[PDB]
Parts: structure tokens; C-alpha cells; sequence
């Protein structure tokens, strides 16, 4: 048995939301702790993983550790039936399908969708803990304006830690545009860095963007990026991209 | 160059 | 002389803003009365009503009954040009072929002037009975609206069901099925009976453009009989849909 | 060297809209006195002309004339890049083959510099002899873009007409036709001899696309010569359209 | 399916 | 439609 209670289900809504446009199908590893997906988007270079944790539920219990596999587009059709204030009780049997039950913030109404699970023969993959070389934290909408602004000028963006701040870069056609940040923005430095990336992978991760005001950009010599959404308390949305070579 | 298997492994 | 002043022109403008999507052109019959209009949709699956009772103009004057044959995309379109603040006034000539609406500003500056033109429309006044619906639901029109959106997404039938003093809609397709269960609370029930139908949702969501006239709306429902979905306006009249069961 | 630093960048964002959609591409006119732009679009019907006067920006410096050929589309896909509340900064050296606009964020702490390839751009600036008119016209800027939106569902053309107190704008077509009236008191009209003209409306709809930089609009006609629409700029300039009346 | 509301609301000659 | 505003504005 499995059931979940959350008040703010918007927050469901939007992890939704943030999943479905880098991946399809991914499966939902519910045991004692929480609630866990990692999961690649179709070519590889992408990986995201989410956490939520049990403290984060008004109600939460779990008999037998589950992993459901569940299509991801499907889920956010039945979410967007979920109003913004709606209290979103997941449940799940034993060993079938997924209860979604939506409860109006106050006044009664209920609604009660059900979703089939569909086979998902996914493997887990290990993250090995890292210490990284620079990191940086501001503001979630600066971040998504500016993988969103630098896409229009070209489709990869080099991304520079220097003593100074931080510095992003682009060009194609239309010229040649960078944008530098300086030290509400942090930057925590360790050795300079310079990387390269795929935008169109970014302009998915910042889909994130409603589920805190705030992101993480944690880099390193060669190893993949990592951008990092914290959801109030209760865990977060974690995006890995492959350096663009 | 490319993907995160190279740096992501099963398990 | 067909002359009508609507001071809170705005109801107008919802009014075609909600005729259009369900039928192109209708026959408005103007009488001392006031204003009447009824047609159903281009599969005759369903059916709209609208009174305008003389009464709810603030200056009404007719001296001979007239049917028009109005293009509601080509009012519709005209209403556009109308601000939602703006005093609307309708007019008509003796057999003419036209329709002048008017349409003045509050401050007193700006008067605009269309010519809408009419056309012949040859059709059959359709009888409708009153009768006594076994559940009553008034509702907010919103929560119906996104009611009807919702199961929308799910497929093409909802399934509206009245129990022991509450109602709930149902649906299913290729996602999976739900259903949302409303308790009478303002959302108010009038049941003498439990009832159970099934309607095309792409109808009620049709129907639910016309929303932004009233907060309340009403659904009335029997056996085997079309469901009835009204939405009064202000003080002035009502705006009906007739939607039959699906078989 | 040229380098001018706008305060509020927003000035430039809302120019490179009102521009873009009536021409593709412009020279730039950098003197010591300020920005002047000016061209006919391509169907040589209608014409721009900015005026950007260097006291409005809190620094300005042009060491010798200078002439950019900008491809307008790309310089308003880059200033999407800037902030509303950025300021801008443009500097180019006095060989210019590159614009650099530099957006500053108020607090300083995030700096963007994007740079433009110019272009080679043969253009025999243009000759717009000393005008006085008839009647000119000053009304609240959105309310002439609703009017030209509107009569626009209604017809391609607009008769202009000034006669007495106000001014009357029409329009005919399929749908039927309308006039729109406008008099006194914030309207206002210096009419010194009625005048009727008539106008392309879709040029009109491009005009209107520099609404925002202003809230008023002023519009100038005599008998049979260009009407001039304008919008001022802050207290720095102006936007001044032209356009040739229907044959 | 069409015409299912002809058979609820004819025609008043 | 075309050229009409070249006759009244010409190159200087
Ligand atoms: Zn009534
Ligand atoms: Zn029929
Ligand atoms: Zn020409």
C-alpha cells in the first residue's frame, strides 16, 4: 500500500511539468524514506533526478518498497486537472495502477483520476559524490533568461568560472553575445573552469524554474554540470548534462 | 564525446 | 422603428461571444416583449435559447414584431468593436436589411457607428416544452466550465450521475478513467429522483462560453430527455442550451 | 568613437519594435546632435523617421559622423536581451563594421555584451520639404490604435475627415461599414480648414506598433499630401510616420 | 451522431 | 500602392 498526501500540490503539478519535456517515461521509486526518480532523457547526455522526501507529506506511509513506472506526459495530462490550491493524495496497491485523488483547497469537491503503469525495464546508475571545482547559486529567473536569451544567438553556450564572477557565452549568425556575473548571486571558486554545453538541454532544465527561486551551477574540469532546484524543504530536482565536445 | 555513461556507471 | 439601449453593453458582447462558437447564423425575433432567439446547432444535437426581455433595456421601443437574419460571426465581430464599458445601442428600419448598432462611450467623446448587414435566413420556430427535471444542480459556472475541461482531456462522454444529495461526472479513454464527485454546499442539489446520462463533452464545452455571464449556473436532468444547461443573465433574461443524451 | 549610454533601455526595445514590422533594414545617422534613422518601406508607400537627440542620454559622445547599416529584425532579436529596466550603452568604432550594445542591469551586478555585424547600405537620403497643415489632430495614443484595429475588421481603407469639432474615421466592406466620431476635451483639434483623406490601414497598424513609447499621438493631413503620424519620445525625440494617401 | 434532439424539439407548424 | 510617397519625397 501506498499513499501520499500533499497539501501544495502544485508542486506536483510543476514537477510534472518539469519532467515530461526532457523525458517520457521514467519510474517513481517509492519506499520508506520518500519518493525517487533518476532518470536519462532519450540520448544520454541528460540525466535528472528527484527527491521527495516522506517529512515533506501531511499523511505518508508505505508498506512495501515500490517502483512504478508511469508515463510522464500521461501524468502531467492528469496534473493539469489538479487546480493550483488542490490537495493531491497519490495511492497505489500492493503489486496495477495509480490513484491520483485531488481535493478542493476547502470547499468539497474530489476527483479522482486513475492511471495504468505501464513495464519499464530501466537500470539504476551511480552518481559517485563529488567535490567541484566552482559552484554557483542565483536567482532561478536570471538563470533561465539567460539560457533562453543566449539560445537565440547560438545553440551552445561556454560557460566560464573565473576569479572575478561567472561569464556566459554564445554565437552564430546574428554576432556574438556573453554575459558576466559577479558577486542575490554567490560564487564559490576553487580553480577556474571553463565548459561547454548544449542549451537546448539547459532551456529544459529551467522548466524547473517555478519550484524555487533559486538554482545551483555546479562545474568541474570535464565532468557534467549540474543544476539543482530545492523544493521547500522536502527535497529537489537535480539536472546532469554531459560537457558539449 | 558526448553522453554519461562514461561517467555515470550501473549500480 | 426597432430602437434598444443596453447601458452595461458588455452582456451583448458576451452574448455573441457566446451564440458564435455553437451555431454561424440564427433569426433574432424582436417584439414589444423583446428579444428572442432559438436554433440548434448544424447537427441538431443541441439547441440555444436566448431571451432578452424589454424590461432589462434601459430604453426599449418596438412598433412591429421583425425577425433578422443575423451572421453571428459578423456581429460577433462588429461587438469586438465596442468597448466593455460602452452604452450599446441596437436599431432597426422598417423592412430594411440592415442592422445600426451604436455604440457610445461613458465620457461622451467617442461614438462609433456600424452598419451590420443582414441576410435571409428561412427557418422553422422550434417548440419547446417546460417541464419538471428530476435533479436540479446550481453550480458556479466556473467549476462546470473547468469541470468540462478537465474530463475533456480524459475523453469524449461524461457520464453526469446524481446520488444520495450530491453529483459526480465521469469519464474514461486512452489515460485512464476519473470522475470528480461535487457535494451539495455554493453548489445546491434539488433531487427527486437519481439520474443517469451520458453527453458529448465537446458540446457543454461549447456551452461554457457563456461563462462570463452569470456566476451560477444551472444543470437540470431526467431520463431519457436533453439536459438543460441555463445561465441567467443579470436581471434581463436567460441564455439556455438543450444538449440530447448520446443514445 | 561612438558611445551612448540610455539610461532607459526600454526606449530603444519599444523603437526597434515600431520599427522592425515597417522596415527590414536602416541606416543609422550618428551626429554630435544625436541618432537620426529615417526610411520609406518597401513598397515605397509610407516612411519612418526617428530623432534620438544626444541630451537625452546621460552620456554622449560621436567624434565624427557616422552611418550604420543595421539589419533592424537583427538588432531587435538582440535588444530581447536587455531588461526593461537595463541600460543600454552603444558604441561603435568610427571604422564601423560592429555595433556593441552593452545591458547593464540597475544594480550593476550582471553585464551582457552582444555584438552586431553592420552592413553595407547605399540608401540617397530623402528630401521631406517644409510642411504646414490643415488640421492636426492630438488623442490619447491607445485610443487611435483601437480605432485603427477595429475599422480594420470593417475595411481596408480609412476615410479620414476633419469638418468642424472632431474628426470622423471610416471604414467599409463584406461585413457592412462604420464610422467612428470623436469631438472635444484628452482630444483635441487645431482644424484651420475641413480635409478628407483616405488611408491604407494596414500601414496604419504598423504606425500604431510604436504606441507605447507614448501616450499621446498626433496626426497631421492637408488636402492631398502625406499624413503624418507621431509619437514623441520621452522628453529626447520622436517617431514620426508618413504615409500617401489611397491614390 | 446527428439529429438526436429533432425527436425532443420539432418544428410547430 | 507602390511609389506613391516617392512624389513627394525625393533623394536630396
Ligand atoms: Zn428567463
Ligand atoms: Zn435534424
Ligand atoms: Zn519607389
Amino acid at each position: 500500500m501506498f499513499e501520499a498526501r500533499l497539501v501544495q500540490g502544485s508542486i506536483l503539478k510543476k514537477v510534472l511539468e518539469a519532467l515530461k519535456d526532457l523525458i517520457n517515461e521514467a519510474c517513481w521509486d517509492i519506499s520508506s524514506s520518500g519518493v525517487n526518480l533518476q532518470s536519462m532523457d532519450s540520448s544520454h547526455v541528460s540525466l535528472v533526478q528527484l527527491t521527495l522526501r516522506s517529512e515533506g507529506f501531511d499523511t505518508y506511509r508505505c508498506d512495501r518498497n515500490l517502483a512504478m513506472g508511469v508515463n510522464l506526459t500521461s501524468m502531467s495530462k492528469i496534473l493539469k486537472c489538479a487546480g493550483n490550491e488542490d490537495i493531491i493524495t497519490l495511492r497505489a496497491e500492493d503489486n496495477d495502477t495509480l490513484a491520483l485523488v485531488f481535493e478542493a483547497p476547502n470547499q468539497e469537491k474530489v476527483s479522482d483520476y486513475e492511471m495504468k503503469l505501464m513495464d519499464l525495464d530501466v537500470e539504476q546508475l551511480g552518481i559517485p559524490e563529488q567535490e567541484y571545482s566552482c559552484v554557483v547559486k542565483m536567482p532561478s529567473g536570471e538563470f533561465a533568461r539567460i539560457c533562453r536569451d543566449l539560445s537565440h544567438i547560438g545553440d551552445a553556450v561556454v560557460i566560464s568560472c573565473a576569479k572575478d564572477g561567472v561569464k556566459f557565452s554564445a554565437s552564430g549568425e546574428l554576432g556574438n553575445g556573453n554575459i558576466k556575473l559577479s558577486q542575490a548571486v554567490t560564487i564559490e571558486m576553487n580553480e577556474p573552469v571553463q565548459l561547454t554545453f548544449a542549451l537546448r538541454y539547459l532551456n529544459f532544465f529551467t522548466k524547473a524554474t517555478p519550484l524555487s527561486s533559486t538554482v545551483t551551477l555546479s562545474m568541474s574540469a570535464d565532468v557534467p554540470l549540474v543544476v539543482e532546484y530545492k523544493i521547500a524543504d522536502m527535497g529537489h530536482l537535480k539536472y546532469y548534462l554531459a560537457p558539449k565536445i | 564525446k558526448h553522453t554519461l555513461d562514461i561517467f555515470f556507471k550501473p549500480l
